[PDB]
């Protein structure tokens, strides 16, 4: 058998987009502009613009719904105590700083800085951008409230009223959740705190150095930009007509036979708008799927402890921290990783007094001379007794059973 | 949308695409927000849950007398009595 | 365009995953791989579903025989029934179908005199051949746009399926899952991965 | 109450698609073939491909 | 893409619709992959990320 003898606290970063830019379009300016004749001709092509406006409004409300479901998950707004001491844990890099006017953590400020006349030109073509319903300040307040709740109460506030508990006790509970006894933490508190602080500093430095971690979010923004660019380029295409300017067509051609070019231009512009709307719908569906995944991760990893493998970061998940980023969320997963493994000799059961003994939760190991029982996730040998082992059957059906003795706690003092 | 509340077209007799339905000023007050210029509603210093989302943290609702606008409230403030051994 | 990852690389990944699961259990998915005898891993998994180790410790032979019989039955069922892999096959068929359509639209007049274009140019003067070519290119561009939209929708569906498959791989192969019916019907014990065309 | 007295080890199969065939389209010779004269009409339509 | 390295443009003056960016073939380590023909890269026997 192989059993680890040391542990390491690790911190990982995972970025998920939540919402995209809300956009609106105007038919009159983009398709016609300022010419009344074009609109008068457009009036009898149906209600395509109504469908486009309805779809855009649906996307706009869907973005706000996604943001609200992702972030607005707590009824109360918890406040951190003025005394910032948690038994050696720092949490300085994630707690809000009142000195800065933006009321954001250093990690949040770095995230904002790492993420980045054309606006007026796009507005002049009827393409406008609606501001988000929720401002960054309220998102920061939600993140701060979530952090305060998960620090001062653990997972108790995710199922009802918030219940206070010392942070070392909460981390002992978290270790007990993954099958590690509490005395492991209670004998290595300082080392665990130092490792956590070092990991937090390493994450801070890594996020400061390389800016390619958030490219995903940037990519999404880039996509939106290029989409708009394409639409602008669609205003420079004749689609096989004589010119892209209405006044020249109306002046250089006799109007009874000049209607064909105008109709061709209208059809081309409507087709381009429909293609853009379809692409926006597909992108919005993908963003909604990502937002649902992010909301599920927020509900599970942050508000509780998840036993799912690799769901909340590599290794044995311990806890998580949420942070906000421009059009996205960042999860800092704190997990547990074994290390410094050692070889040992193991047997399925112990034969004593013609009976087979099996461990309750531990595993039997041997160092070449003696036999002990130890927990499966950490090396802690103990003398085999009757309290941690149970008897089931005899020694003639079990394969690989070995011979040893089991100490009886009550027999020594019985005689004296 | 996109008006600084001062360039609002007051019109003379007919210079707008709007078919003469403009409310000028000082009747229902003027509010300036990031989304645009809002008229017909009176801003208040209180805070309630969002009913009609306007944008940029501004919402509107009809009380029982008129339509008013305010800033949405995130929730009720709460505090946890953290301690060394409690 | 040929795929970036060859079939040999996928087979090597599958073999590595199988060897890791066999010789280490779930310890290799959460850190360094630690060796463990297979009967002890089976006992741990039995403890996972609330069954004590003594049940396995005097039924190991019967359980091994049952597992061998079950895997043989699975092999025979895969060999006999050919309608089990349709979930993949139709997918490929769909692509071919789309391709066929994207070819067949080339033989449609789209309201013009003929599908062939050079005969249109040589038949008469440009003042009407231009209109015919305009109609043809508009129809072909509409067909291309429709094909692209269908491909995008199918790609989104395939991405959703791949995300589900990756989640199932992470939660069923690299460990024991307590979710009901997620990793099979009944009390889940452990899973084995295998590759297949797409 | 009903208490089980025996067990069965079962094996089930699950098939899941992963990847789709990657394709590329050449607009130039699909839209007009090898005829050079037809190619001149595309330029007035912009970057449609 | 999908072109055998044997029929790459050798040319006398012009035999290709591309705007004549022809480079030396033999001295540029022309290599053949299942994806087609690669010019300008020297294949090595090592392996990295
Ligand atoms: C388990 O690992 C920790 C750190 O991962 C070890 O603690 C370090 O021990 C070295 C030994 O001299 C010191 O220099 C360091 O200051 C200690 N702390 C850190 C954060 O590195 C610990 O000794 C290891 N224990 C075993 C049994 O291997
Ligand atoms: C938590 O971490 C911060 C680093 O972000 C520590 O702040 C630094 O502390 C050192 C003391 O060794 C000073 O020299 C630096 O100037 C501090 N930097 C900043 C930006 O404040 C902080 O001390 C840590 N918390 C505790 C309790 O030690
Ligand atoms: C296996 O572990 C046992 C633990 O008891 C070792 O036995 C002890 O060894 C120390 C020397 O390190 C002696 O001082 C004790 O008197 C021994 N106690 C008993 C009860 O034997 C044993 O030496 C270890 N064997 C190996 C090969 O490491
Ligand atoms: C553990 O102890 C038992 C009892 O001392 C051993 O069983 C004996 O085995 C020998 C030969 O292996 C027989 O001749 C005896 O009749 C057995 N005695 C009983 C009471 O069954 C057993 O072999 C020991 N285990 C090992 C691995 O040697
Ligand atoms: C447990 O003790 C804490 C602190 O001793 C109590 O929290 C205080 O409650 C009073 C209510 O009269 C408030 O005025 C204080 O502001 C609270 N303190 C803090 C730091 O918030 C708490 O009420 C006690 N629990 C119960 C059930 O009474
Ligand atoms: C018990 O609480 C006290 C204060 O609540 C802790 O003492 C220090 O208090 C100051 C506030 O003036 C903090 O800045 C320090 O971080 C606290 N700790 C230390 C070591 O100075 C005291 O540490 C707490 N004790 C325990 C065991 O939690
Ligand atoms: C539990 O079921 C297994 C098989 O499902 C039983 O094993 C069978 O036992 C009979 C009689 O001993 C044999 O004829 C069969 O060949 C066995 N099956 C196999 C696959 O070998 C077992 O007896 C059952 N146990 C109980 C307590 O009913
Ligand atoms: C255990 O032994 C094997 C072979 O004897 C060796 O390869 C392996 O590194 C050993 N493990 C440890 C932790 O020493
Ligand atoms: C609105 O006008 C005021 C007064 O000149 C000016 O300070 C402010 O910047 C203007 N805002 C915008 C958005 O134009
Ligand atoms: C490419 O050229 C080589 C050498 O002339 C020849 O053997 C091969 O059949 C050709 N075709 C392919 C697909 O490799």
């Amino acid at each position: 058998i192989a059993i680890p003898t040391n542990f390491t606290i690790s911190v990982t970063t995972e970025i998920l987009p939540v919402s995209m830019t809300k956009t609106s379009v105007d038919c009159t300016m983009y398709i016609c502009g300022d010419s009344t004749e074009c609109s008068n001709l457009l009036l009898q092509y149906g209600s395509f613009c109504t469908q486009l406006k309805r779809a855009l409004t649906g996307i706009a409300v869907e973005q706000d719904k996604n943001t609200q479901e992702v972030f607005a998950q707590v009824k109360q707004i918890y406040k951190t105590p003025p005394i910032k001491y948690f038994g050696g844990f720092n949490f300085s890099q994630i707690l809000p700083d009142p000195s800065k006017p933006s009321k954001r953590s250093p990690i949040e400020d770095l995230l904002f800085n790492k993420v980045t006349d054309l606006i007026c030109a796009q507005k002049f073509k009827g393409l406008t951008v609606l501001p988000p319903l929720l401002t960054d300040e309220m998102i920061a307040q939600y993140t701060s409230a979530l952090l305060a709740g998960t620090i001062t109460s653990g997972w108790t506030f995710g199922a009802g009223p918030a219940l206070q508990i010392p942070f070392p006790m909460q981390m002992a509970y978290r270790f007990n959740g993954i099958g590690v006894t509490q005395n492991v933490l209670y004998e290595n508190q300082k080392l665990i705190a130092n490792q956590f602080n070092s990991a937090i500093g390493k994450i801070q430095d890594s996020l400061s150095s390389t800016p390619s971690a958030l490219g995903k979010l940037q990519d999404v923004v880039n996509h939106n930009a290029q989409a708009l660019n394409t639409l602008v380029k669609q205003l420079s295409s004749k689609f096989g007509a004589i010119s892209s300017v209405l006044n020249d067509i109306f002046s250089r051609l006799d109007p009874p036979e000049a209607e064909v070019q105008i109709d061709r231009l209208i059809t081309g512009r409507l087709q381009s708008l429909q293609t853009y709307v379809t692409q926006q719908l597909i992108r919005a569906a993908e963003i909604r799927a990502s937002a649902n995944l992010a909301a599920t991760k927020m509900s599970e990893c942050v508000l509780g402890q998840s036993k799912r493998v690799d769901f909340c970061g590599k290794g044995y998940h311990l806890m998580s921290f949420p942070q906000s980023a421009p059009h996205g969320v960042v999860f800092l997963h704190v997990t547990y990783v074994p290390a410094q493994e050692k070889n040992f000799t193991t047997a399925p059961a112990i034969c004593h007094d013609g009976k087979a003994h099996f461990p309750r939760e531990g595993v039997f190991v041997s160092n070449g001379t003696h036999w002990f029982v130890t927990q499966r996730n950490f090396y802690e040998p103990q003398i085999i007794t009757t309290d941690n082992t149970f008897v089931s059957g005899n020694c003639d059906v079990v394969i690989g059973i070995v011979n040893n003795t089991v100490y009886d706690p009550l027999q020594p003092e019985l005689d004296s | 949308q996109g008006v600084n509340c001062t360039e609002v077209p007051v019109a003379i007799h007919a210079d707008q695409l709007t078919p003469t339905w403009r409310v000028y000023s000082t009747g229902s007050n003027v509010f300036q927000t990031r989304a645009g210029c809002l008229i017909g509603a009176e801003y208040v210093n209180n805070s309630y849950e969002c009913d009609i989302p306007i944008g940029a943290g501004i919402c509107a609702s009809y009380q029982t007398q008129s339509i008013i606008a305010y800033t949405m409230s995130l929730g009720a403030e709460n505090s946890v009595a953290y301690s060394n051994n409690s």
